[PDB]
């Protein structure tokens, strides 16, 4: 579509910022960036939608103040902040899977620098 | 239960009745523990010869070594420049260890600041970390000079001091002319010896590598001395006391004993004295550079005969009688000042303690560990004290300096029944005392758990230790103590002759068994 | 909870600390390898004071330090192999240890070295627990993920090794001090009370504990947790998969040690309830001697206190029970030298390294990590301790000397 | 039976079976001795309170004394002069016992001659005994200056040294121009530190009571120190580092402390150093006098304000913090010297030594003994170090010395549990520690022999001793401490926090049974 | 050495003397009947720096002393007994402060009233202070201090009468310290005292059995264990020690020596009174053993067995061969670093004759020697037993010796404690031939090893080959 959502969860006593991305490369959801991508509806509608089609059943509360906009071929892309809240990590759904930083590297630079972004807004 | 006219501490209250049965009773019922006639048969086990042939065929496991990392050096080695401040690129939990290691022996404030590099840094680099972690040391704590090192994470990642500090000064985050010297120190190369060598080589290399083409060997008439890394504050002051007798110009680089003796006045003061950045400056401009520890003192050397052109001179360690005589002579060769009647009277009355303590010194067996040149110069000392080191380990030492120290050995009578271990830990040296029991050890307070092992073996084989080295926590003002010289052989050969006599008062203390030994006069 | 502003004096420590120095290091029975470089280690060899019963070098190894000193050759090569004869010479030199745990150090993380693959097939061929913690230091910005991740070892590795066993013969009376760290035997002090109400405490970790209390954790009735913020993770496990409820208790001056046994009793039957009073009565005259002899000299001084994330919220029970004034979760449960002069505190309590810079300001200190060498402080064996350290710093003389008589 | 490989001495080769049984066979055979558990029960016995109570009812009995006679002190003093020689007439067994004491404290030559008075001389004096011994003194070791003083038959037989000299030079023994002060000294008259005082005062009135008409106070800007007995060579050096630290102008009266320091050359020296003729012919000129140890230094005092017109300063000894800071203040007023930053800096190291450690001190128990300034210093220490000092004795105080050490103890929250103690001796002193049981003991050598005692009772009742005072003689090189200035306020409180740290290390050395606390960091 | 060098020696160090004090010193020093050569026992000259003592330090610090199970009052000021407290090595067994009371200091600290107004009263309720405070001392001794016999005190009386109370042995023992001229008269004494006050309290009593082989050992003070490493040795033989005194010594061992067959006398000159006394009353014959040294060990050991029955002297070739190893050992690794060194000795009465053996059996050679107090008979026992042309110093002043160890220039010196820094300084390797430099013990077999370990740890010392600065 027209939106993108990165998701992640911060443990509020040790910070721990693990990132939910799907196995099949990429770090956004639901599906992947167009390869173009580069760095340049309501996002309350966009995080509904993507807890239905993604059957997330948790609580998920969207960080305003990151913000990001890539241009893909012939469109202006947002790209939001969705933060899981609670205590515990979720299982992982079939196809995404809750890595670390550390764990992204050999990802391209694009998703590592989406992650870092991410990291800084919350983290730092 | 506790009295409020004899309030007891964790011992001996946890001697009581009630507490004794209730950690019975947590390790009967769930601490499932090894029976107490198995521990000790595993303890007798691990005190005898088979126990110490496994434990010396160890290649992957080190157990309770004797060295700690580069960073640590570099921190020492910074904090001895005025109004420095010492700025480890890495990860932050590395500086609080070192600021609590030197708080604890020191028992001073100990400045030292991180970038706090973390995951982003880890995949990114710590370009962004070193450009905040320089702007706010600067704007904080306002330092005259940041002296960078790193720690295994940022060398492992493999971070550009050189390119992150001149893209600092380019985008403004600090002053172009703000001297902000940098030095790779990498933990898993060496030790904090090694650390201070590379951190001193690079504030020589920032302060005098460019501007070589107007200095002259000998101009100001003064000796550079590199004290290297020193953990003893007296150490400092002797050294700087005896050049001050012999009339002879000197500049002591890297000096920390003012910032680690700060007075309490009810004032706090992060920076207090050091070595002045026109000392540095000016340093090529000497008559030569004294290594006072020349055994870890290699890259500075290499850099200091390289560039500044100085002719080194070959001096071992100032530490004992024959050593700090040659000290004394090669300064007065240097500087042409004649040795003053002060010093020789100094070395008369050393050599008369000497002589007042040989009775008790003499055939005494001991197992020292520490740095290259503080072991090597304590092995020196107790051969000229008729001592028998018999156990020399060096967990930071290599093949050069075993081949010195035994060359040393073989140039005495008493040196017949010393072996020198290089690169094994203390582990390894609590198998040797227990094999081959020494009459004491000398070493740090690490070695204070090894006496507490061969007391469990027997008073019969208990190791007393003797804590001359680094780091010394369960003692109090020790690193005021000296070393060098004539007045740290005088300290020592007091401390060593000292303790063989409460060991001896205390063996003889029983009535009726061993008192007839208890004499007044000792 | 966020990151540490770069180049400032901050004295937070890594996620090896908070792993190996703090949930991992207090147990006794088990040899934990500092994996890496030698620095580390080293620097956290016998840091911290938590007590323990035990032959060290025999059966117990909470103040040795095992580590892989990694050279050059295993950052280029990586530690693998070396973490293999290590684990070999480990079992070979010390046979009576009953588990191993592997604490990463910053190199481990970063050279790509598969510890859990290691831990794994050395675990299979000797019918060992080995427990690999990545624990690297640069990973979150202060030992709480060191705490996490120590946890989740825990609950990973060592937690549910007797799920399928049932020959523990369990009591309705069994506890489990959870986040006592037996800081200079805290937690016996707390347990020879919890033990005079009736109650069993089957297990008692990290301080003093052993690998077979954490195994018997999940088989107790109550968990007292002391330390919420490490401990937190692994008691809402518990809780969520054994069922067994947890709760917070603070044995930190007679008021508060009152009201938490009182607590505590009220989740068992009467005869628990009579036996707290009971105990609660026995003890009376005791703190109430030692309030009547150090309240005076301790009334109406102010305290300030700044530590790493439990003891700044439940400290204030004693202190105002001497009589003195103290002025995302924990600060739900000044909240960060102009300041200090407008308020003069005169008693300020944090770490060894803000220790010395607060002596060298003239403020009476007190190490409120280590206890400054004493201890315990926590129980009702414990106030007559504090109160006396109290008295000893807040009222030497040697703070009042600090300016020369011709100045 | 010896091992050459191994040889023993006395122990523990008076262990071995065959020498214990030998033993036992002399002892059961033979000695008739009392069966061991009337020993014990005798031991027992000694170690209670109606034991206590039959010890302090003692009028004529005196056991183990904490003092010696006055011409050890005049001889000490004596030796404080330019080539100067201790003449004590008398009998030689005196001058033997004298120089055995010194030597085995200071482990130097000590110098000293007598005239041998004999049974001949019980009868008809010494006059032909001193003659004889001036003359041969002054021909063989050739002194510049002879200072006599007395031993108890010189005394006894009333032997007037003014006119035995006066006719020695008279009759052509000695030039009349000789220096020849004398003092009586007798020995059955206070202790070795009233001696001190009447040689000082001897010596002072022969140089300066016939010569006061050309003396006009604070002609020379100089001030005049009169260190007293002291035995410490740190405790001379430290008053004129801090005196040339300040630039002020002094004289050390009576300085032995280079005599008693030769350097060990391969050449004796029978003199060195000390207070030159001009230096104490020129004594009233300066400013004002400063007694040291101003409570053995009366009579000096005495003929300081008589005949110097000094207005000698109400001072007490330079000893812990208060004290030196009022006799740096005093110092400064009198020679009009601003106290320098380096002394400052000085106290607030100790100062910041002394928050260091008062975790360790504060609360502890001392039952000390020695010389009266020396005790008090001691104590007033103790009490800034929030240390008690519950057992405070001194043979050879006073009733007034004991009014000031109790208005110095009730001036302090910490002498609550005080007690001073005046002509009591060391059996007192053990009766009281081990009714009241103290932490430590701080004294000389012969309390080793209390804390054996101690250790016969058990382990948990032995009270350690601290070796500071005179004489020191089971332990080397001790001399050399100093107890003065803020210099000895450190060595004093390393020594005492050391030895609290040792005591507590010692106790938690046992493995699963006490080493929960044996703690790395302390 | 040449003995016309010798003289010039002697003649050169006299010249500075005083012509009294020169001519009076020429007497006292000879090169190797006495008279005819060295004059001993004599005054020392006023002003000297002399190494002698006095009459109380011989008494009390040498012969009294030791005695363990009595109590010795220093009766006097503190001085006296405040500097020989402990000052002399004499081992012991007991309970210090119960049953025996060696190392302690007992005093009646005289003040001016006591000597203005006597001391007798004082004495009387110190000895009732002792008992009262020491219930288990077997006996008392009081020492006389020097002004105990200028004041006019009668301690024999006190003594006598409060014996009589109290049913215990207190002697009174006149060592004032202006009596004599050195510690000889103090061992006379104090020997005499013995012999009136305590030898004879068993004269009338016939309880003890008695065996053929009773050996009593006299004059061995047990400086360092020196009297136990003899009894050792002499028990071995199947000789049963029946009194060892002063060292380790008892009353009740003093008063059983008349009931010996053999007194073996190491210290003639202390306790040769005595053992004269005892030949010549009892009828128990004397002679003099020399343990110092495995040679004069087994000279003295056969010697020894020579007046027993075969069985005895059967049990001593035993010894013999069972410690002629052990000795054989240490003089393979001890003489090798200690063979051609020479050695100069100046000691007290007995020790500079004595010693010459075992530096013998190490390879050294003496080359000059002295005494303090010694009488003609020992300088007749020593010349006999040292070396040809030899210095031999009675009661040697300080100059003297300097100036004599400066000219003959030795590798050893063994000489008291207030010699040993003098030599020190000069360079000089010095052992303390006293108190054995805190070592010991030195006599038998087993002494013999210390004895030469010792001997090689001073002497080949490197202290003392850097006693010059290497800029000098
Ligand atoms: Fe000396």
């Amino acid at each position: 579509m027209s939106w993108r959502i990165l998701l992640c969860h911060k443990h509020p006593v040790s910070a721990r910022l693990r990132f939910l991305i799907p196995t099949g490369g990429g770090v956004v959801l639901p599906q992947t960036l167009p390869r173009l991508a580069v760095i340049a509806c309501h996002p309350a509608s966009a995080l509904r939608a993507l807890q239905e089609t993604m059957a997330l059943g948790w609580q998920l509360e969207l960080i305003g103040e990151f913000r990001l906009n890539m241009e893909v071929p012939g469109q202006i892309m947002p790209i939001y902040l969705a933060a899981l809240a609670g205590h515990e990590l979720p299982p992982p759904p079939e196809g995404t899977r809750w890595i670390e930083l550390t764990q992204s590297i050999g990802m391209p630079w694009l998703d590592r620098e989406l992650l870092r972004r991410v990291y800084e807004e919350l983290i730092g | 239960s506790q009295q409020v006219d004899k309030i007891k501490a964790s011992y001996p209250l946890f001697l009581d009745q009630d507490y004794k049965d209730m950690l019975a009773k947590k390790r009967d019922g769930f601490e499932e523990k090894y029976p107490q006639d198995k521990i000790d048969e595993v303890f007798q086990w691990t005190t005898t010869k088979e126990y110490q042939e496994l434990n010396f065929q160890r290649e992957a496991l080190t157990v309770n070594p004797a060295k700690a990392c580069q960073p640590l050096g570099a921190v020492l080695c910074a904090l001895g420049f005025e109004k420095t401040m010492p700025y480890v690129h890495g990860s932050q939990g590395c500086v609080a260890y070192f600021r609590s290691y030197f708080n604890r022996h020191f028992r001073e404030p100990v400045s030292c600041v991180s970038d706090s590099m973390t995951e982003d840094a880890a995949v990114f680099g710590g370009q962004q970390n070193m450009k905040d972690g320089l702007q706010n040391c600067k704007a904080t704590y306002k330092p005259d000079m940041i002296a960078v090192s790193t720690t295994c994470m940022a060398e492992v990642i493999g971070d550009d001091l050189n390119a992150f500090i001149n893209n600092s000064k380019k985008e403004g985050f600090i002053p172009d002319e703000f001297p902000v010297p940098f030095a790779h120190t990498p933990s898993f190369v060496g030790s904090h010896v090694t650390g201070w060598d590379n951190m001193f080589e690079g504030i020589a290399r920032y302060f005098t590598l460019k501007s070589m083409d107007d200095k002259v060997v000998g101009s100001n008439k003064k000796i550079n001395i590199v004290p290297g890394f020193e953990t003893y504050l007296g150490n400092f002051r002797v050294i700087k006391r005896m050049l001050s007798e012999m009339g002879v110009g000197y500049s002591l680089l890297s000096d920390p004993e003012e910032v680690l003796d700060t007075p309490a006045d009810g004032q706090f003061r992060m920076y207090a004295g050091g070595t002045t950045q026109e000392e540095m400056k000016d340093a090529p401009n000497a008559l030569n550079t004294v290594l006072l520890q020349p055994w870890h003192l290699e890259k500075t050397k290499k850099f200091v005969e390289g560039t500044w052109k100085h002719e080194v001179p070959k001096l071992n360690i100032p530490m004992g009688l024959d050593w700090t005589d040659e000290f004394l002579m090669k300064v007065s060769e240097i500087s042409g000042q004649p040795i003053p009647a002060s010093l020789t009277k100094e070395r008369g009355r050393l050599v008369d303690m000497m002589t007042d303590s040989h009775t008790w010194l003499h055939g005494k067996r001991f197992a020292l560990w520490g740095d290259p040149d503080f072991v090597m110069g304590l092995v020196k000392f107790l051969l000229e004290l008729g001592c028998e080191p018999v156990h020399i380990l060096c967990h930071n030492g290599n093949k050069r300096w075993k081949k010195a120290v035994d060359a040393i050995l073989a140039a005495s009578p008493y040196g017949k029944n010393a072996t020198v271990y290089i690169g094994k830990d203390l582990w390894h040296l609590r198998s040797l005392v227990f094999t081959d029991k020494p009459d004491f050890m000398i070493g740090n307070s690490y070695g204070k758990f090894i006496q507490r092992d061969t007391l469990h073996k027997g008073k019969e084989f208990e190791v007393p230790l003797i804590r001359i080295g680094f780091p010394i926590f369960d003692r109090h003002h020790l690193h005021r103590s000296t070393t060098l010289g004539y007045e740290g052989a005088m300290q020592i050969l007091t401390t060593l002759v000292n303790s063989i006599l409460e060991r001896l008062d205390e063996e003889t203390r029983g009535m009726q068994a061993t008192d007839y030994n208890h004499d007044l006069v000792r | 909870n966020k990151k540490s502003q770069p180049g400032l004096m901050t004295i937070r420590g890594c996620a090896y600390a908070g792993s190996k120095g703090v949930v991992w290091g207090p147990i006794k029975d088990m040899i934990h390898i500092s994996h890496g470089p030698v620095g580390c280690g080293q620097y956290s060899r016998a840091g911290r004071r938590n007590y323990y019963i035990g032959t060290t070098g025999v059966n117990a190894f909470v103040t040795m330090n095992f580590t892989s000193d990694f050279q050059e050759k295993d950052i280029v090569f990586g530690g693998d192999k070396k973490l293999a004869k290590l684990i070999d010479e480990v079992e070979t030199l010390f046979p009576l240890n009953k588990g191993i745990s592997v604490q990463s150090e910053c190199p481990i993380g970063l050279i790509g070295d598969d510890i859990e693959s290691v831990s794994k097939v050395k675990g299979a061929e000797l019918s060992k627990t080995i427990v690999p913690v990545r624990c690297e230091g640069f990973r979150g910005v202060s030992q709480s993920l060191g705490h996490h991740i120590a946890n989740d070892a825990v609950r990973d590795w060592v937690l549910g090794k007797r799920d399928e066993d049932t020959t523990f013969a369990s009591t309705p009376y069994d506890v489990a001090i959870i986040g006592d760290y037996n800081i200079g035997g805290d937690a016996w002090s707390s347990r020879i009370l919890l033990e005079e109400m009736g109650l069993r405490c089957v297990a008692q970790w990290s301080g003093d504990g052993s690998i077979s209390e954490i195994e018997l954790t999940p088989k107790v009735k109550l968990n007292l947790v002391h330390c919420y913020r490490s401990m937190n993770y692994i008691s809402r496990h518990m809780e969520e998969k054994y069922g067994i409820p947890w709760m917070e208790y603070n044995f930190f001056g007679p008021t508060k040690t009152i009201e938490s046994l009182r607590a505590i009793a009220a989740k068992f039957d009467e005869s628990i309830q009579k036996k707290c009073e009971e105990v609660i009565a026995k003890y009376k005259p005791e703190w109430e001697a030692v309030v009547a002899k150090y309240r005076p000299r301790l009334e109406g001084k102010r305290v300030m206190l700044y530590i790493g994330g439990l003891r700044p919220r439940h400290v204030i029970g004693a202190y105002e029970d001497l009589g003195m004034e103290v002025v995302n979760d924990d600060y739900d449960r000044l909240l960060y030298e102009e300041f200090v002069k407008r308020i003069k505190p005169d008693l300020i309590g944090s770490g060894i390294k803000e220790k010395f810079i607060f002596q060298k300001m003239g403020i009476p200190f007190r190490e409120m990590h280590s206890w400054d060498y004493s201890g315990p402080y926590h129980g009702f064996d414990g106030f007559a301790i504090f109160a006396r350290d109290m008295d000893m710093t807040l009222n030497n003389p040697c703070w009042k000397k600090l300016q020369a008589p011709w100045e």
